[PDB]
DNA sequence: CCCTCCCCTAC
DNA sequence: AATGGTAGGGGAGGG
């Protein structure tokens, strides 16, 4: 193929300070710097068969929290309320672990549009995307605020139990074992190591091609002094995540914000399961099977239960307690409030580039 | 996972005597010892008798507790088993 | 792997080293020469209580 | 030579096991790393399925504390486990179970998170509440959705197919459909390759389980990081439902004057007295086939096998012969909870 | 006669 | 440190 792949068999995370390659300022306080930011080792292997360390910068773990202000900002306001929110959770988190400005904890915080999970909801909702610097921490952020030790009242909480790395691997695209594609990358300094001999020993023409392939030596090659090699592998890479390819190839439908179901506008879900498909499938072709198929088969249920009728009279006498006094009775077309500006707010997916190093 | 050394299994005594005699001889989580019972005084506890496999081979006049097993690992679930047909088992043990 | 990797296999091996030779096999045993914490009671008790960087 | 060939054996059994290749798949399937599918839990499993469905559709998803877990409401809705007429049954012993009835049942009924209006007692718009979170309601939403709803038997409103599809449906019709594939190809060759056969049957052992703890991400009331009470109970309610409805469906026809004796969750024991253990295939296939028909799209019932020399002793324990086809010859000792398995 | 603790199984 | 639920039975030890 055209990506150099690198298939990832152990994950793993840690905080080191900023560099050129990983992002040192954040939306919401631009005048603050990053005191360290969290970086990802994934230990994988070419599919020549050599072992690769790879080092990605610009991820950071991030949670949901409800939006305090209102649909109809104008854009800066919405900024004023973001940064003042960070203000008060770095002080808050600096009180509790025992101006200034250092951003040891909390790295930015912005404004998403979403639909929730948790019950059943129609129209766009804001979030506050706040997006943290040691994922060590977040649980202990996420208790933090729900007790209400940090605002006045106790908020609910949004994505924290998801794991760092399950969360970025969902984010990106990327399946456990599974290949990583990247179209370019940056090499450590010494391009194949030599723990005893592993350079003249491991040396191979096909790796001998993808080097020559995906390393220039003039500008992927990185730093001796700056970038000094850490891994005991052969070869050690730095990506960003710009760099993932397997990224860019998800489905995102925008369905939820309204009845576009029910008005007609516009089976696999899981990509995964369609490779274990193809995999069972040519394996039962080399016993000369027959293609696979199912019969479906007409079905007669009308299915009321044993309080079918209770449910049904309790369910009229809600419609009329939650129902507007008199007037126009509802449609499909208008129960959600159209033009309400919420092209200005970012999607959770289109929000993720944000942030990132965009080096040159 | 024992609330009292009362409450401990029969295989825990063989494991806690073995660990006496030797405590690197501490069983790995949920890993099954290997025990018999042999032939004791009246009223002696189970757990009391309690012969791991080495030590009942190794043990120069150490009997099965015949009487033990047939009666209580084999009367009851061929009783279980055999009393929905009308009969049980146990006449006939006796009866030998 | 081993059969059984805490009282024997690798285990004796890192428990000899760290008692004795006071030295930490482990560190060397992974893939990353720095940056790699504390005792997993769920892995002893369930599955791999040892822990190497990168294996 | 004693400590080489114990190396070498421990090897070969990892490669007889196929321990390997099988958590490679689980991982490469499920999205988690290597270490993950031996080391993590189920619950680690169902999250990263449900993360990676839910984040192409812009799904926000609650994280409860342990509080908030703490107070959810207690479950109430169990399963049907029918006391058994302890006897020897020399006559053929149908018996009949829904295959996935639980994962089927959420896919049919679109019971899910994201499809839930509430309670159908106590709506007050103002504060309802239902699960680990409490909630508002619009002001005209029943009034719009009065037609687009299902009730659960324990009276909890969901919204029909027609709008807002489930993304637990999604996934586990996925798995489900892999899953079905993996039983056919199982069943399709015949003593060709023993191997062959053990693998598909660890890997749908796999997808059954994995499909089972989707379903127990609720009714997680201890350790759990988003469960539902509300959610289980209509799952465990609708599924005693169908059950009881099966069983009226077989006991009320004339035409078989067969009695159901016995009967798990989703296992349907039926009694057939001297009908020659040929008309038993035959019945129970028309038993299958009706109650199938007369059930939602994703809920089936299969024909299993037959017991004909067979003893029910208490619940969860029972032993028989069993003959999963007519071609068969000699019985395979089927036995549960007796004292030969344990 | 009844209760508690422990082991293991079936869904 | 991490853990998905439900129901069911039997045996030893102590009252
Ligand atoms: N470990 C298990 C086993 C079962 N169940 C629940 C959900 C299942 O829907 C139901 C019935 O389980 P079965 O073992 O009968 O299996 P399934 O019906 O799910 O599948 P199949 O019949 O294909 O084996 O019990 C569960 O929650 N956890
Ligand atoms: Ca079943």
């Amino acid at each position: 193929s055209d990506y150099f792949r690198i298939q990832l068999n152990n994950q793993d995370y840690y905080m080191s300070k900023p560099t050129f390659l990983d992002p040192s300022h954040g939306e919401s306080l631009p005048l603050n710097q990053f005191s360290q930011v969290p970086n990802i080792r994934v230990f994988g292997a070419l599919p020549t068969g050599h072992q690769v360390l790879c080092h990605v910068h610009g991820i950071l773990p991030y949670m949901f929290i409800k939006y305090d202000g209102q649909i109809t900002d104008t854009s800066t306001l919405r900024h004023q309320r973001c940064a003042q929110v960070h203000k008060t959770l770095e002080v808050k988190i600096r009180a509790s672990f025992k101006k200034l400005g250092n951003l040891n904890f909390v790295a930015d915080v912005s404004v998403v549009k979403g639909i929730p999970f948790y019950g059943y909801h129609v129209g766009w909702n804001l979030f506050y995307k706040i997006s943290l610097l040691n994922p060590s921490c977040l649980s202990r952020i996420s208790e933090l605020i729900r007790d209400g030790k940090i605002f006045g009242k106790k908020f609910e909480i949004y994505e924290s139990h998801i794991p760092y790395l399950l969360q970025w691997t969902a984010d990106f695209n990327l399946f456990g074992c599974s290949w990583i594609n990247v179209d370019r990358c940056y090499f450590r300094s010494p391009v194949l190591n030599s723990i005893l001999d592993i350079d003249k020993l491991t040396i191979n023409d096909d790796l001998q091609l993808l080097l020559d392939r995906f390393c220039d030596f003039k500008c992927n090659v990185l730093s001796r002094r700056d970038f000094p090699r850490v891994g005991n592998g052969l070869i050690e890479i730095d990506i960003l995540p710009q760099f993932i390819k397997n990224r860019e190839k998800l489905q995102h439908r925008d369905i939820h914000h309204d009845f576009l179901e029910k008005l007609g506008d516009i089976k696999p879900y899981v990509s995964s399961a369609r490779d274990m498909i193809n995999e069972l499938t040519m394996q039962r072709e080399e016993l000369s099977l027959k293609e696979y198929k199912e019969p479906p088969e007409t079905k007669r249920h009308v299915h009321q239960w044993q309080s079918s009728g209770e449910f049904e009279a309790f369910y009229k006498k809600a419609q009329h307690k939650t129902s507007t006094f008199d007037g126009q009775i509802p449609n499909f077309e208008n129960f959600i409030d159209k033009n309400q500006k919420f092209s200005a707010i970012n999607t959770p997916y289109e929000a993720l580039p944000q942030l990132w190093p965009r080096l040159p | 996972a024992y609330k009292s050394e009362k409450t401990a299994p029969a295989g825990a005594v063989v494991v806690k005597r073995r660990i006496n005699e030797d405590h690197r001889a501490e069983p790995q989580y949920k890993e099954r010892i290997p025990y018999l019972v042999v032939k004791g005084k009246q009223g002696q506890l189970l757990r009391e008798r309690c012969v791991s496999p080495e030590e009942f081979l190794e043990g120069e006049n150490l009997e099965l507790d015949s009487e033990y097993y047939i009666n209580k690992i084999l009367i009851p679930p061929l009783d279980r088993l055999f009393n929905l047909i009308g009969i049980n088992v146990g006449n006939w043990a006796q009866e030998i | 792997s081993g059969f059984e990797i805490h009282n024997f296999s690798w285990g004796y091996i890192i428990e000899r080293c760290q008692k004795i030779h006071q030295f930490d096999i482990v560190r060397e045993l992974a893939r990353v020469k720095c940056q790699i914490k504390l005792s997993d009671t769920w892995g002893y008790a369930h599955s791999s209580g040892i822990m190497i960087t990168g294996r | 030579n004693y400590w080489l060939s114990r190396a070498q054996i421990n090897i070969q059994l990892l490669r007889k096991q196929d321990y390997i290749a099988r958590n490679i798949e689980q991982a490469r399937l499920i999205g988690i790393d290597f270490h993950s599918v031996y080391y993590r839990g189920s619950q680690f499993k169902v999250e990263s399925f449900l993360i990676r469905i839910c984040k192409s559709e812009s799904f926000i998803l609650l994280s409860p504390g342990k509080k908030d877990v703490r107070k959810q409401k207690a479950l109430e809705c169990v399963p049907l486990v029918m006391e058994p007429e302890s006897a020897f049954y020399k006559s053929p012993l149908i018996v009949l179970d829904f295959q996935s009835l639980y994962p089927s049942i959420m896919i049919g009924y679109n019971y899910c998170y994201s499809t839930m209006i509430g309670r159908v007692r106590e709506i007050n718009l103002t504060e309802n509440n239902l699960g680990v979170s409490k909630f508002s309601l619009p002001r005209n939403i029943l009034a719009l959705l009065k037609n687009d709803v299902t009730i659960a038997p324990n009276g909890v409103v969901y919204a029909k197919t027609s709008v807002r599809k489930s993304t637990l449906s999604k996934m586990l019709t996925d798995i489900l459909d892999v899953r079905v594939m993996i039983k056919k190809t199982m069943n399709e060759i015949g003593d060709d390759n023993t191997t062959l056969k053990r693998l598909l049957n660890n890997k749908q052992l796999a997808l059954k389980l994995l499909a089972n703890v989707t379903y127990g991400y609720t009714s997680a009331s201890f350790s759990g990081r988003m469960p539902c009470s509300d959610l289980a109970d209509s799952i465990v309610q609708t599924g005693r439902e169908t059950l009881e409805k099966a069983i009226d469906i077989i006991e009320k026809d004339e035409t078989w004057n067969a009695k159901v004796v016995y009967g798990d969750t989703d296992s349907l024991f039926v009694y057939l007295p001297g009908k020659t253990a040929i008309e038993a295939f035959s019945i129970g296939h028309a038993m299958a086939e009706r109650v199938t028909q007369n059930n939602p799209k994703p809920i089936f019932l299969k024909f299993e096998k037959v017991y004909h020399p067979s003893i029910l002793i208490s619940k969860k324990r029972y032993v028989g012969f069993s003959y999963e086809s007519p071609s068969q010859t000699l019985p395979i000792f089927d036995a549960k909870g007796i004292e030969t398995v344990r």
